[PDB]
């Protein structure tokens, strides 16, 4: 043990250190404050407190544990807030009685009281088991029922004693391996180290899209289960909600929602409104909240937690995926895990990289986007899951030239850019369709082949009906509409149509909440198909301006399309578009005749 | 019953040290100190008898970096005494402070006596438990149409005024201090004036008396000649007096901290001063962990009637959005009321430019019995009319009013009867929400059903 | 409201001199609009006669 | 003559009041974003070198 | 004593100074050069050298003063001229008989050798005494005659000895005070450190106008005795009658001039246009510099001193305010002592805030500007004096986007925006209508209410027929003047008639110079009168030509209306507006 | 300037100090500001350049108690041609006045390049006078300024609405600027005019226009001349 010898804000260095590692875990303070190592100088060792070093004196005891930041893993993950280390905040708040996370407080990570219905795998006594392989599925809940119960992927050696089906705590032993003569013994949970990654057999291509619900991600810049994401823009943009949007209806099995650096009401608002709301898979209506986990790290919580919480959330969906679950995990506010590495770097001094932030950051945020993706579990039986990284990086100012989006645009895969200026207009969700990108179309086609074949082929003719009325009304805005032809009118009206009415998707709404991928399609194609009409007729000599008046009725129908419940059914609501196309047409045939 | 108070009723002697190693700007390095903590109010005691509080900051061995608030003037190493009080500052909080004036640190300058504490609270607080923390979803009838209806303002919001120099927001801040309620059943009402200047000082202070709020509100005044650095502990006062007052008296409190620039200057002129690392624009790195630590301080917890509103009066620098104090304070609160220059130029009043104005807790306390159902939807399609109105009078001032369509010229109608009989509004006119959602629908009545896009079928029957 | 230039010293110089250049075409463009109004009202009256 | 006359009175006016109320401002907003960026880099590099500064006079110190 | 140990540039280091604080004014050198300690390091101290630093030797002795930066309060600080430090240029140069200031020259700031009438105040042996209490006058001047002698705001006590009427001079015991223990013996003069406002009893509200002189200045913007304005200062733009009317004409008892940074040869325009100055007192013509005192400080200045001329002139300002006598402290070119103070942070080393100027900017010039204002004066008896800032920002580079700049239009309630068309148009006092703002137009309500009524409803007229005026003038280029109707005609006329007689004042006419308040009002009452009759004609049917043709004769009466002498009285300027006003009204009715 | 100072107090003599490459002596500022541990300022050049420029020029001006005067003319190099520049931003705030030598004028080869419409001396005033200088100087330098700002004016405005097009004025004023740039500014690296010559030569130039056409000419002043 040893002792402080200096305090700044949240970097404690600690004297008589000799033995310390790097990034190793210690308590430091009397009151157990959790602080890791970052760097040391003979005896002293520099500490970062993740929790809030006021009150600290010098000389308070620091314990070295000996292990890396480590966080638990197994079964009562799901359906829980944590803190940035590994702390429940509802066991902190029951325990300390009161409203507040007090300093040092040391709950154990997964409530060991309650006791899981373990069930044994495939595995037998005496057959090896390497790592990551699964020796048992415990009932978490209805929804994440078989809660498959890995080894730790750095174990191996054969069984010697597995525990029998039953009810089992988590300090219950359930498996003793023996690995040359040395037996070691395994419960329902294993500790992992947050900044090593979780090993996996072999990564793979993510070939399926994590489906949004929401009509400009999947229509226009599609996110595939696995692919690394960036939603920069300024504050009121909607990076929050289109997170929340995601972890509410996405095709994921789980979601660890990460709230580095985020407001404490919006944690609570997910909070009450997760169980309210039931997720159609698994054939039942289970809540939402049974399959997703929270890492609140708020803004005014300790400024070291963040990188803590952020890691803790990749760790959860790295196990999540080594179980077989396709999970999403979705880091709010990125930036602020930018800004808490920027305020420690100048607690210690080191030289800045551009804008104040550490030379590393790029490092960083690169290794931390390289653990999502697809990928063959570590051992037995076969299973591929996958992580989906959504993280909302937050630019200073609201300019994307902030070194942070540089560097998170360098690595992610998918760039849905928010707009202020759509997002001011309640265009929501204000993605910028001129600098929004992503890289997974061309995968995509594999899937969009199998399923809604003209999806690709409406996607870019949408772009195009876009990009070209853009460019249009640039020149208009200078030069007036004067000079615009037929076409380039008709072209002017079906985007102003397309931004008001599809792009545009009003959350906190009945209809719109979630317009899953077949009513996306449908709309699409009968944005894309009033288009095409429109043009045609336009072509076949009828005015534009008596044309307007003449098929109203279809261009209202065709906004109002947006208002088909999904609740209705995929093939409710196919036969209501249908009907739609065919009352388009004959009223374009009608004007046209 | 209380058998916490009787803990802390006891004598702890204190170290004087007359061992000053060192005095560079706003910082005091002493040496020879006994254990010292971090983050500890410390009273000095210069050669003049003049008494100057400092916390301290770097507390390498035997060794600590105390800041004074009230500066370093007069520092001398052979004569001061410093006294370490070994414990962080805490202000004497009790129900006995509503109706008083605070000084900048706390000390009363009502001429009346020291406060009867209650309790001592540490001013930095603590993080509230986001387990505990309660999603506020009762609305506040503001008063003034362009908050009530749009950017709506719940109870446990914390919704900044970004304004200008010049611009009204003590006058709003006041009406919206003044008017507030529950729309479907008072607050009492906590401020700190950072660097304020006597006008504005007085404005409050007055206005206040004059509605009757002052028998219910206890004011932390750090004017402009206050110490600069004493405009850092001034909100963290003000909060702690409100958190206190909220979640432990079961009151609901109306927290205003005006001149929230002032406190960023502060915090910049404080960094500036230990060569920190610069952020942007000279302000500190940590400069958003500072001002959240402020701004969350605000909301309903589980289990507690207490409820703390805030309206942190922001004074934008040259009018941009794009600085970092109404940036990072947009990134940290639940909303903002941009009061517009442009707007009061023109003359309206409130200034409210509704387009910048945000507001996060308006998804909930809207709809149901909260309001009435066509308040979501009618907000929604003012706002898009607004926009396009906007757009409409760029492209009218470019090219002429004879290239608008009949959608622009509905527009430009619609934009001026919105801005010169809708957002303008009385100083002491309060509009119900029922009221302020029947003249939104007297604007859009301009437009035909078809035109309304955003406008749910079910509503638009319903109510147009 | 602001265009998308990367800022650089270059950059700077080259905007202020876009600037000045287009206050200068504004100037000229305004009094270009004065001398051919003065024309149009000239021909107005003639056409009248 | 008073059509065409007419015709590019209209465009010119189109091209000053352009020329006024947008490519003015949006210039003018370009060079209050260039030069605060060009102000924040030089405050950065400032600060860069007082970091340098500092390490030198302290190795110095402790020589 | 000190004694120096290191010396590179303007710092000092200084060792063997166990006992300093900072700020505390150390004699650096043989020479006794001036220098503020910037921070403390142990027995060392690091110092701020004023003056030039070229020739101090390691080991020369360094006196310590144990005061930080002062200014010496007493009789004889007016009609005298100052440095930033507060050295007297008129003694320096008499005493070094050399035209240049000799280096680390210390000639005190109040001559010693003048001998000042004192008469003791109502205070007695045995009478508690406070600070601010006025125990004495001194007879200074014969425009500020009545100089008081306040005890030093910071010392208390029981008097135990006052000095009787008499002949005395400075350095003299006047006073005598025991409190708990020892003596104090006071003299006629106190020293009072610059950077910390002097202190007062409360401070009231801004009820009352700071009456500059010109039309507009005292009409549309007006500026509160205690209220802070600004003036952008450009070359040629009016600044100099800004202020020379400010001087010689505003109701301030005392005028505090500071230079903080300007120009050598605009110093020397200003030092000898100042004395040429002659302000009509009640007595007869008396010199403005017996009411005036100038803080000249050229930019060859020690940089210390620059950075505190502001300071010391409104700690000169704030002392004449303790005495109950209304001071108007006009500040020349504040972007310039912005600029001395970037230059020292830049010595320091400081970080740089906005635009490379400090961190504590904006606060620093907050708290310097709100010294500013009405206060009752700390003691007894009761007085209340009053502290007006009026201060020129002199935007660098031609722009108002420097942080100084901001600050101060932040800060200042009031911005006559002197404009350089305007000036160039021949139209003084060049101030743009259209861009100066007044804030204590909803607070001077207490007094025009009081005085005159209808002054206010004038106003926003005024202002609002301007604006009009604007629109019309815009319409007017857009296309044709006469596709313009009657009243709009009526209104740009109108407006025109009161931009050539009514702002436009000429400084030199003995008529158009100095327009008091009454005369103001009455000038706006006709003026506003002639439009709202030409508007009831106009609205009766009437053409607009021909009733301009008819009423060219009121139209005249009323631009002539400028050239109504003011030395007549108001009794009877009041009465001549009047039958002026009578026929305005009658020829505009049956005219048509 | 410390020769300038003996020679123009000690001595009653006047001095027209003229200093060369202020931007070399700002690049000499930064070596030795650099040269020490002191971090560079705004643009390199060290934050208390403003005094360590003013120090220099201040030292002239007319003294009371001395007949002699030290005039500077400081010669300034604008690097990059930007004013904003801080040597050129802190002459300009330090001393009284701006000559600028433009590089158009000088590309089209008008010896000496003074472009005349930016340039200004502030304390013309107090030189141009009855007893210094003719008694015309005053309206004859505000009317040449003028009527060059005029012919600028129209030489932008020839090329967009043609020759034909200007006003009397401004066709008078187009060979105003010609016969002025030509004659006047133009002038031989030899040739020594004095003040009322150049007086001379700038009444021959505004003979051009008439009498009526000279507004900023003072009627007496039209009236003696012309
Ligand atoms: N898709 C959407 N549908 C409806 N409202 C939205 C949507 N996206 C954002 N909002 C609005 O934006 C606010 C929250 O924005 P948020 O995502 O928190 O931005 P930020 O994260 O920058 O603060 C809420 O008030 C909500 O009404």
């Amino acid at each position: 043990y040893g002792a402080i010898y200096s305090v700044s804000g949240p970097v404690v260095i600690a004297e008589n250190m000799i033995g310390c590692a790097m990034y190793e875990l210690v308590k430091v303070g009397h009151d157990n404050l959790v602080g890791e190592v970052i760097r040391i100088d003979g005896d002293k060792a520099t500490i970062q407190v993740y929790e809030e070093t006021a009150g600290l004196t010098v000389g308070d005891p620091v314990l070295r544990t000996g292990k890396p930041l480590s966080v638990e893993l197994g079964p009562g993950l799901m359906e829980t807030i944590y803190d940035g280390i590994q702390r429940p905040l509802k066991a902190i708040k029951e325990e300390s009685q009161s409203i507040y996370i007090p300093r040092g407080i040391d709950t154990p990570a997964l409530d060991r009281t309650i006791k899981w219905q373990f069930t044994p795998g495939k595995f037998q006594v005496g057959d090896h088991i390497s790592g990551g392989d699964i020796y048992g599925s415990v009932f978490e809940n209805s929804l994440i029922s078989s809660h498959k119960i890995l080894l730790p992927p750095r174990s191996r050696g054969t069984i010697t004693w597995i525990a029998p089906a039953g009810e089992y705590t988590l300090d219950e032993k359930i498996l003793e391996v023996e690995f040359d003569g040395k037996k070691s013994d395994f419960t329902l949970y294993h500790t992992w180290p947050v900044r090593v990654p979780r090993p996996v057999t072999e990564k793979l291509s993510a070939d399926y899209p994590l489906l949004t619900g929401q009509r400009v991600l999947d229509a226009l810049f599609p996110c595939v289960q696995g692919g690394t994401t960036c939603i920069p823009g300024a504050f009121g943009c909607g990076k929050t909600v289109i997170s929340q949007s995601l972890s509410k209806y996405s095709n994921s099995d789980a979601i660890i929602y990460v709230g580095c650096g985020e407001r404490g009401n919006e944690m609570a608002e997910v909070l009450m409104e997760f169980p309210e709301l039931y997720t159609e898979m698994s054939g039942t209506k289970e809540p939402i909240m049974k399959r997703t986990t929270l890492v609140a790290n708020t803004s005014n919580m300790p400024v070291a937690a963040r990188e803590a919480s952020i890691y803790t959330g990749i760790t959860l969906a790295e196990y999540f995926r080594d179980q077989g679950k396709n999970v999403s995990m979705i880091a709010d506010s990125s930036s602020r895990w930018a800004e808490a590495l920027r305020e420690i770097s100048g607690r210690l001094g080191e030289m800045p990289a551009d804008q104040g932030f550490p030379a590393y950051l790029g490092a960083k945020l690169a290794s931390f986007y390289e653990r999502a993706g697809k990928a063959v579990a570590l051992g037995s039986p076969d299973r591929t899951g996958s992580v989906s990284i959504v993280a909302a990086v937050s630019p200073a100012g609201g300019d994307f030239s902030d070194p942070v989006t540089t560097a998170t645009l360098g690595i992610t895969q998918v760039f849905w850019g928010l707009d202020k200026k759509l997002a001011q207009r309640k265009h929501f969700p204000s993605i910028n369709t001129s600098v929004s990108y992503s890289k997974y179309t061309n995968v995509l086609n594999k899937f969009y082949d199998s399923n809604y074949p003209e999806f690709p082929v409406l996607r870019d003719r949408m772009k195009e009906i876009l990009s070209n009325a853009e460019e249009l009304e640039q020149v208009v805005q200078l030069v007036g509409k004067s000079a615009l032809s037929d076409s380039d009118k008709i072209t002017l009206d079906v985007a102003t149509l397309i931004k008001e009415d599809f792009l545009q998707q009003n959350g906190y709404s009945t209809y719109d909440a979630f317009c899953p991928i077949w009513k996306t399609f449908d709309m699409m194609r009968a944005f894309i198909s009033y288009h095409d009409e429109a043009q045609k007729a336009v072509a076949n000599g009828a005015n534009w301006s008596k044309l307007a008046d003449s098929t109203g009725d279809v261009k209202h129908a065709v906004s109002s399309s947006k208002f088909f419940e999904p609740s209705r059914g995929e093939k409710e609501v196919h036969g209501e578009f249908e009907k739609l196309l065919s009352t388009m047409q004959e009223r374009f045939a009608e004007s046209t005749d | 019953n209380k058998k916490a108070v009787e803990q802390g009723f006891n004598v702890k002697p204190r170290l004087n040290y007359n061992t000053v190693s060192g005095v560079n700007g706003p910082l005091v390095i002493l040496e020879k100190v006994k254990f010292p903590r971090y983050n500890e109010i410390v009273n000095l005691t210069l050669p003049d008898g003049t008494v100057r509080q400092g916390q301290v900051l770097e507390i390498r061995g035997d060794r600590a970096i105390v800041q004074v608030f009230e500066g370093t003037s007069g520092i001398d190493v052979k004569k001061t005494t410093v006294e370490f009080t070994g414990e962080s500052l805490r202000i004497p909080v009790s129900e006995d402070m509503l109706g008083r004036i605070f000084d900048g640190s706390g000390r009363p300058i009502d001429n009346g006596p020291k406060v009867f504490a209650e309790d001592y609270l540490d001013i930095n607080g603590s993080p509230i438990n986001p387990y505990a923390r309660i999603y506020p979803e009762e609305m506040i009838s503001t008063g003034v149409s362009a908050i009530d209806t749009m950017n709506s303002i719940a109870r446990g919001q914390k919704i900044p005024i970004f304004s200008a120099s010049g611009l009204p927001h003590n006058e709003i801040a006041a009406q919206i201090c003044r008017q507030a309620g529950l729309v479907r059943p008072n607050f009492s009402i906590v401020f700190a004036a950072m660097g304020v200047n006597l006008e504005t000082a007085r404005f409050f202070k007055q206005d206040f008396e004059e509605n009757g709020s002052l028998e219910r509100t206890s004011l932390f005044l750090n004017l402009a000649n206050d110490p600069t650095i004493e405009r850092i502990i001034t909100p963290r006062l003000a909060l702690t007096t409100a958190e206190y007052l909220a979640y432990q008296t079961e009151r609901h409190v109306l927290t205003i901290l005006t001149d929230m620039s002032s406190y960023a200057d502060a915090l910049r002129e404080v960094s500036a001063a230990r060569e920190e690392v610069p952020g942007r624009r000279g302000y500190p790195g940590y400069m958003y962990t500072d001002l959240s630590t402020i701004y969350e301080r605000a909301g309903r917890v589980e289990g507690r009637n207490g409820s703390i509103t805030q309206i942190p009066i922001l004074t934008m620098p040259n009018d941009d959005i794009t600085h970092p104090i109404p940036d990072l304070t947009g990134y940290i609160t639940e909303g903002q009321i941009f009061v517009d220059r442009q707007l009061h130029n023109k003359g309206i009043y409130p200034p409210i430019n509704v387009l910048p104005s945000l507001s996060r807790l308006m998804k909930s306390a809207i709809g149901e019995g909260m309001t009435r159902k066509d308040h979501g939807d009618v907000s929604n399609q003012l706002y898009a009319k607004y926009a396009i109105g906007k757009d409409a009078a760029a492209m009218k001032a470019v090219v002429g009013e004879e290239a608008l369509s009949i959608e622009d010229k509905l527009s430009l109608e619609f934009l001026e009867k919105f801005e010169k009989t809708f957002i303008t509004q009385g100083a002491y006119e309060d509009r119900t929400v029922f009221e302020s959602l029947d003249q939104a629908w007297s604007l859009l009545r301009i437009y035909p059903k078809e035109m309304l896009n955003r406008i749910s079928p079910k509503i638009l029957d319903e109510f147009y | 409201n602001r265009e998308q230039v990367f800022p650089t010293r270059m950059t700077l110089g080259l905007m202020k001199t876009k600037l000045k250049g287009a206050n200068q075409g504004y100037s000229l463009l305004k009094r270009k609009s004065e001398a051919l109004t003065k024309r149009f009202r000239d021909i107005t009256k003639r056409i009248d006669d | 003559a008073f059509i065409i006359l007419d015709e590019v009175i209209k465009v010119t006016n189109r091209r000053v009041n352009a020329i006024e109320h947008v490519i003015i401002p949006r210039t003018e907003n370009t060079i209050a974003y260039i030069n605060s960026e060009l102000d924040e880099l030089d405050r950065e590099e400032f600060y860069r070198l007082k970091k340098v500064q500092e390490k030198k006079q302290n190795e110095t110190a402790k020589l």
